């Protein structure tokens, strides 16, 4: 668990994703809570932390450089046998309470031409989520404003300083996939995302209200499907469940289909359910006991 | 499970006239989950409605879905060449996937009674030691034919295919073939092979024939 | 635009297994589940399963859940379907379809329609091997003749696998020809006809031909047909 240098090692969080390695059973991810619910469901979940351990004859690495990449060389590593939690478990587009980005705004990719690979984006100044049991969350737009505002910087960078970068809508067959959706807990928020995703930044033009309000349904997890791995919901008529969460990041794809030689089109959400896991992966990598 | 029942079997109508496709459902479909679908011979399927009532992306506004329950329809307007086709309902979601045996929508025309035609067996296949006998129908209308084949007065079974081409798009009429199928045995020890046919275009049946070995 | 392309037509023995491909361009292809459906001749459409390229979960038909296997490539844009203890039965075109879009407005699997249909892919299911047809003259005569006119055509018997083409004096005849679909004989063997009528008065100065192409066997056969020596 300690950590020292002087050692150089190469790492390739694409080559080497690590939760292609994390494919257990779905009622593994969850445990029976025994909290004293003394209204109250017969038998309640917990969702524990999304982690990797190390098996034994191998060891996890883990590049401590801030600022990086997840590909190329990394001076600083340690070693560990268990990757840190990884909460909340799901998280189809917006990324919460996960780790900020040191002084700058960070995004990162596979392949950033190929737009099949996420782009994942983290963030340097945390957003506040407040969801509540009346179905919506909020979000300041000042602070949401300005935080595509440095999203779109940085998306240029990559893209080239005069791509107009427009934001749209999720487009999908599932609402897991449509909406941001999101577990605090054993419950479950399904939140109509477009009103965050729908502005265009630097155009011609480019150099609403006080607060934005996202609709949310909410559902609480009250079994599961163990081998073909689908979860089982019901209303939560429980009452009023809140959740305040910190937006730390993003998962963006780019569309594939633009005519336009001087835009780019983001949309929330990644290409795989995971994605949200891999943004917190990509400085571990495993290797065999020297 | 649920089974789903399209009628009419086929519908015959002109290019101007109104359409009514009916799929009735043995189960109450709460969920509106029913979609129409449009296929053409050698093409892809195409979605004409969805929800009961949605069109979907491209398609005429000839072209409309309505019904609940246990009783759904597709309607057009005013047919158009491009609208012949077969239609299908189907219920999707939920584990529930379900398919209407199908309607088709051919093109209505005057009644045209077949041209008859028999061949014998050549005897270039007698050498390989069989003996296929052709009966041809030429150019009719309405698709719906009988083909009987009789050797020596005997009605033959099992013993016989068809094959009909599709509504031919210039005359809208219907060609059929049937083969008779027999060794070359069962071939020698008979003379008279008719092909006797009924259409509705034929005020009786009629019969094409030809003695063995002989003409 | 949205298009789901097929891989090619397949033949197959009995208790072997079959794996058909749909790829995906014009949307994203990981966004949207893909249904995969058969129709055998004769049979209305049925549904074999489901399955989800964002998160690999699928659903079966209990009719085909215990031989069939749904798959997925991402990096690929592209389905798989795998049915394997295949029957003679299972002789079908196989469809895939991609649902359609998801709105919140929806409840959950209301897009669960098929959307985008791919053009489908035949599978044949059976034990006959490769085989090239024999090609048999259909004479004309008085027994072919409309007053005016007469027919004519050329067998094309005991053939396998599916498709042979016909066409007649190396296409200069066109008008009046009827090829025929294919009948699947009891021996598992095709059989078509192709017939064209032609004005009788020809039959003596127009030599007619057929041209059969049998590609899965490589046999080519040009048959005159003429008045049986009468
Ligand atoms: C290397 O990792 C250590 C872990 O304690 C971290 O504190 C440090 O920032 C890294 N090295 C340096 C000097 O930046
Ligand atoms: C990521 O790391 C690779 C390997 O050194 C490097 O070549 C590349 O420039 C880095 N990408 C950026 C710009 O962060
Ligand atoms: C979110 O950020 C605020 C201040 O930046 C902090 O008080 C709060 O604890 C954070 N929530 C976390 C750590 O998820
Ligand atoms: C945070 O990062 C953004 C973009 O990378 C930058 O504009 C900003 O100055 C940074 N510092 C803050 C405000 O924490
Ligand atoms: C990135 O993607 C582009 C376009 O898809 C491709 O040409 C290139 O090879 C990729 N880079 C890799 C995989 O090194
Ligand atoms: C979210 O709640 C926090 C308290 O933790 C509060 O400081 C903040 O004003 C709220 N944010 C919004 C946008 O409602
Ligand atoms: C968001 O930022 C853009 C560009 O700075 C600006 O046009 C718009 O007024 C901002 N909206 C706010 C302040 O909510
Ligand atoms: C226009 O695009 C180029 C990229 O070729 C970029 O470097 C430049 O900053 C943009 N505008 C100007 C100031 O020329
Ligand atoms: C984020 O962290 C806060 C405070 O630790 C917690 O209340 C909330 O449940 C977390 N959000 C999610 C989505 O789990
Ligand atoms: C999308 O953004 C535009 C402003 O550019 C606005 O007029 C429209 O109503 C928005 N739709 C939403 C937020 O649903
Ligand atoms: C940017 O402004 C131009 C007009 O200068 C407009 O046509 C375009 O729609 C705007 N944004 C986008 C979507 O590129
Ligand atoms: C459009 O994009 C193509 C890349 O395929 C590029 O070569 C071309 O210069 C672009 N058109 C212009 C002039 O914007
Ligand atoms: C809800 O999402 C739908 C499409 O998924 C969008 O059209 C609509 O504007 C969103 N509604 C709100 C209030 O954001």
């Amino acid at each position: 668990e300690v950590v020292l240098v002087n050692v150089t090692e190469n790492f390739n969080w694409c080559k080497n994703d690590m939760v292609e390695q994390m494919h257990e059973d779905i009622c593994s991810l969850w445990d029976q809570s025994l909290k004293p619910c003394v209204a109250c469901p017969k038998v309640s979940f917990e969702p524990i932390p999304i982690h990797y351990c190390a098996p034994a004859g191998f060891a996890i690495l883990k590049c401590n450089n801030k600022t990086f990449n997840g590909t190329g060389p990394c001076t600083n590593v340690s070693t560990v046998q268990c990757t840190h939690g990884i909460r909340p478990v799901v998280s189809s587009q917006l990324l919460l309470n996960g780790s900020l980005a040191e002084e700058e705004v960070v995004i990162r990719s596979c392949n950033f031409t190929d737009n099949a690979k996420t782009i994942i984006v983290q963030l340097n100044t945390s957003v506040e989520i407040n969801c509540t049991g009346a179905g919506h969350c909020n979000i300041a737009r000042a602070k949401w404003n300005n935080t595509l505002k440095q999203i779109a910087s940085k998306l240029r960078e990559q893209f080239g300083n005069n791509k107009t970068i427009i934001f749209k809508q999720s487009s999908g067959g599932d609402p897991e996939i449509v909406t941001h959706w999101f577990n605090c807990g054993g419950e479950f928020f399904y939140c109509n995302s477009t009103q965050l995703f729908n502005s265009t930044w630097f155009n011609s033009t480019w150099s609403g209200s006080d607060t934005i309000t996202l609709p949310c349904r909410i559902k609480q997890i009250i079994n599961m499907w163990c081998k073909v791995g689908k979860m089982m919901y019901a209303p939560p008529i429980s009452g009023q469940i809140r959740c305040s969460s910190n937006i730390t990041g993003l998962l963006l794809t780019r569309d594939g289909g633009n005519s336009n030689n001087e835009s780019e089109i983001f949309r929330p959400g990644g290409g795989d359910m995971r994605d949200n896991w891999r943004s917190e992966l990509y400085k571990y990598k495993v290797v065999k006991i020297e | 499970e649920i089974v789903l029942t399209q009628s009419p079997g086929t519908l015959s109508l002109s290019p101007g006239e109104r359409a009514t496709f009916s799929c009735r459902s043995s189960h109450s479909i709460r969920s509106r989950r029913v979609a129409w679908y449009q296929h053409k011979p050698g093409q892809a399927p195409r979605l004409v409605i969805h929800g009961v009532s949605n069109r979907a992306s491209g398609i005429s506004d000839r072209f409309s879905g309505s019904g609940s329950g246990t009783d759904f329809t597709l309607t057009i307007t005013r047919v158009e060449p491009e609208d012949f086709a077969l239609y299908y309902c189907q219920v999707y979601g939920a584990s529930s996937y379900t398919f209407g045996q199908g309607t088709k929508l051919e093109r209505k025309r005057t009644v045209a009674a077949p041209s008859v035609f028999i061949f014998p067996p050549s005897d270039e296949q007698l050498k390989s030691g069989t003996a296929s006998v052709v009966c041809l129908l030429n150019n009719f209308y309405p698709r719906e034919a009988k083909v009987q084949w009789k050797v020596d007065n005997a009605l033959q079974s099992g013993n016989s295919q068809e094959s009909v081409t599709e509504q031919d798009s210039k005359d809208s009429t219907y060609s059929l073939s049937s083969t008779l199928t027999l060794s070359k045995a069962d071939y020698e020890k008979h003379k008279v092979y008719a092909c006797e046919v009924t259409h509705q275009g034929l005020r009786s049946p009629v019969t094409k024939s030809f003695n063995r070995g002989e003409c | 635009q949205v298009q789901l392309v097929q891989s090619g037509a397949e033949v197959k023995k009995p208790g072997a297994s079959v794996k058909v491909s749909c790829q995906a361009s014009g949307y994203r292809f990981s966004n949207f589940v893909i249904h995969w459906v058969r129709q055998a001749p004769g049979q209305r459409f049925e549904w074999m399963g489901w399955i989800n390229p964002y998160n690999g979960n699928k659903e079966f038909s209990a009719k085909f859940q215990d031989r069939v296997t749904f798959t997925a490539d991402t990096s690929a844009n592209t389905a798989y379907m795998e049915l394997r203890s295949l029957r003679s039965a299972d002789t079908a075109v196989y469809y895939c379809a991609r649902v359609g879009p998801y709105s919140w407005d929806d409840s959950p699997q209301d897009n669960y329609y098929m959307d985008v249909w791919g053009k489908g892919t035949t599978v044949i299911v059976s034990s006959a091997s490769t085989k090239g047809p024999s090609v048999f003259p259909l004479a004309p005569s008085s027994k072919s003749t409309s007053g005016g006119t007469a027919a004519l055509g050329c067998l094309v018997k005991d053939y396998f696998p599916e498709p042979v083409t016909v066409s007649w004096n190396s296409g200069a005849l066109t008008s009046g020809v009827h090829t025929f679909p294919a009948v699947l004989q009891s021996s598992g063997l095709y059989s078509l006809s192709s017939v064209v009528t032609v004005p009788s008065s020809s039959l003596g100065t127009q030599t007619y031909i057929c041209n059969v192409n049998h590609k899965p066997s490589n046999t080519k056969v040009d048959k005159k047909a003429e008045p049986k020596s009468c």
